[PDB]
């Protein structure tokens, strides 16, 4: 009474998470001979999963 | 006389020998396999002037 068993269990799990966030704000104002106003806004968002 | 499993049998004139043989072998091959994949990409951009 011979027997012959073989079990080869394999489990692999990989997870990657990346997030990028960038924001820039600039404003300039000059009043003297003539009033001057300047505004600048920049926003960047990047996410990888 | 001919005995097979406590039962009296008859051997005909053409049959040379009819003997029960055990001769047992079974094979059982099971397969299991899974594959996962995920992807995500967030993109956001803002500009103001």
């Amino acid at each position: 009474y011979r027997v012959l068993f073989y079990v080869d269990s394999e489990k692999l799990k990989q997870n990657d998470f990346n997030s990028v966030e960038e924001k820039k704000c600039k404003s300039s104002g000059w009043h003297f001979v003539v009033k001057f106003s300047s505004h600048g806004c920049k926003e960047l968002e990047n996410a990888l999963k | 006389p001919h005995y097979i499993l406590n039962t009296r049998f008859r051997k005909p004139y053409n049959v040379e020998s009819y003997t029960p043989q055990t001769q047992g072998k079974y094979e059982f091959i099971l397969k299991e396999y899974e594959s996962y994949s995920d992807f995500e990409r967030n993109v956001t951009e803002k500009m103001a002037s």
